């Protein structure tokens, strides 16, 4: 034992001069006299590396690690050696059990991992029913059926299409799947083929459809075909929303030339300059919106909110209760009222607001705000939760929100950190890769892919139950400090 | 790096 840590210090004074190979000579030296020591083992990982050789690295922080499981250098070298080869999760996992015994380490094996898989799988599917409907919700939903021409003496599609914009205006599940179905039908019959008129609106609505389905390319090539065959605001509305300030204002314009007292177009202008922080252009605009389409409860609300945004939370509410006193059975009311209030700190009264929608909601016979409740309060109540009442009580109604919108990526992103947290680890995966197929962006994706691929390796170091019950005592502690 |  005393002459192999001789050999040893040996060893490292062939290490320090940077004689690897006389190095790695004295470190099996004293492996032969003694064989149980993992600083041998680790010695000889530190010289693999210095050269290059990664495989061996691998091999003898191994060895190491084998016998001393929890050794800091060979887990780092390990991971380092791993990294280097592309084993990300082998990286992941035993820089995990090191930060137990880094993170900017951990982050990037993660990125590289979550990259990685997301690219795997990249190389047809409608939004949620709750955002179709929101999407959907500004339009004057006669006037848009209603814009079918019946007096073609060629159109033999019109009647197709005027089925598709009713079944798509009834704002139910079945409705956008029947829609979509249609439409697209409708816009191959046109190909084939007052008619131009409806072949414009068939390619519209179509494009549309590829926009909320996230097909950018699709969407604008049978856009700009409808504005080419007759020119409308909804073509115009729609194209710019594809391509989201200049060229967005300057479409706009062109729908405002086309009909100045179409509402939809100043409501979506409404929204960019809202986004656009630009609050006087927004208020004269939603304004004009409400107008136009005094009917529509979506003017009225987004005047709220800008009162909201702009520090005026008082004239906010009493904007939301003058609403209130004109819609008194619409949940879009109290939906948007509880998400202000949500933000402003008011938990209690968000709770009490998405309640009344909720009950709102299920009186419809349209979607209205959908599971937007649903998400709201189990969004709070988990906020709000060691309160097992709470978050079961969160974890059922992002149940039940999963269930009534199967498309909805949010609701399943809700359930799936919860069931995170209360180590049902599988599902929470299952969820979040749904979640990152049903995404839009690649941030989205990227984003949803991350979790999973973050919630295997959990998984992973939960499956050994040293590392669990490690885990266990550091929350134990931190909790007992606490 | 380093050598124990």
């Amino acid at each position: 034992q005393a002459y192999a840590v001789q050999l040893k210090n040996r060893g490292n004074h062939f290490f320090t001069a940077k004689n690897f190979n006389e190095a790695i000579k004295y470190y099996q030296y004293a492996i032969e006299l003694d064989p149980n020591e993992p600083v041998f083992y680790s010695n000889i990982s530190a010289c693999y590396i210095s050269t290059g050789d990664l495989e061996k690295v691998i091999e003898f922080t191994t060895k190491a690690l084998e016998i001393k499981p929890d050794h800091s250098k060979a887990l780092l070298r390990r991971a380092s050696a791993n990294e280097s080869l592309g084993n990300f999760t082998d990286a992941m996992f035993d820089l995990s059990v090191l930060s137990l015994n880094i993170e900017p380490m951990l982050e990037r094996n993660l990125n590289k991992q979550a990259m990685k898989v997301l690219n795997e799988n990249l190389s047809q599917v409608l939004p949620s029913n709750t955002s179709l409907a929101s999407f959907f919700g500004i339009f004057d939903s006669h006037l848009e059926v209603s814009s079918v021409n019946t007096s073609s003496n060629y159109d033999t599609a019109y009647a197709l299409l005027s089925d598709a914009l009713q079944r798509l205006y009834s704002a139910t599940d079945e409705g956008y799947l029947v829609a979509n179905d249609l439409l697209t039908k409708s816009t191959d019959m046109y190909h084939s083929l007052p008619l131009r008129e409806n072949a414009a609106l068939a390619l519209c609505y179509t494009g549309i459809f590829h926009f909320l389905k996230n097909n950018l390319l699709d969407a604008q090539v049978l856009l700009q075909e409808s504005i080419n065959l007759h020119p409308t605001p909804n073509s115009y509305i729609f194209l710019a929303l594809t391509l989201a300030s200049q060229e967005f204002f300057k479409f706009f314009q062109k729908a405002v030339d086309l009909n100045p007292e179409y509402p939809p177009t100043y409501y979506h202008r409404g929204q960019m300059y809202f986004i656009l922080q630009d609050y006087k252009n927004a208020k004269e605009d939603f304004q004009k919106a409400q107008s136009l389409n005094p009917e529509n409860v979506y003017p009225y609300i987004q005047l709220a909110c800008l009162l909201y945004k702009q520090g005026k939370f008082t004239e906010s509410e009493a904007f939301f209760n003058e609403t209130k006193l004109k819609f008194p059975t619409l949940p879009e009311v109290p939906t948007f009222f509880a998400e202000i209030l949500t933000d402003r700190g008011d938990f209690d009264t968000a709770i009490k607001q998405y309640d009344i929608a909720k009950r709102l909601e299920e009186v419809q016979e349209k979607i209205h705000v959908g599971i937007g409740p649903l998400i709201g309060k189990a969004t709070i109540l988990a906020r709000q939760s060691l309160d097992e009442e709470k978050f079961n009580a969160a974890i059922k109604l992002l149940t039940k929100a999963c269930e009534l919108d199967p498309r909805s990526e949010q609701a399943k992103i809700g359930l799936a950190q919860l069931k995170l947290q209360m180590e049902k680890i599988d599902e929470a995966i299952e969820l979040f890769e749904d979640s990152a197929i049903l995404a839009r962006t690649m941030d989205e994706k990227l984003q949803a892919t991350t979790f999973a691929e973050a919630a295997k390796i959990q998984k992973r170091l939960r499956a050994d139950p040293i590392i669990s019950a490690k885990m266990e005592l550091t929350l134990a502690r931190y909790r007992a400090k606490g | 790096e380093e050598v124990d």
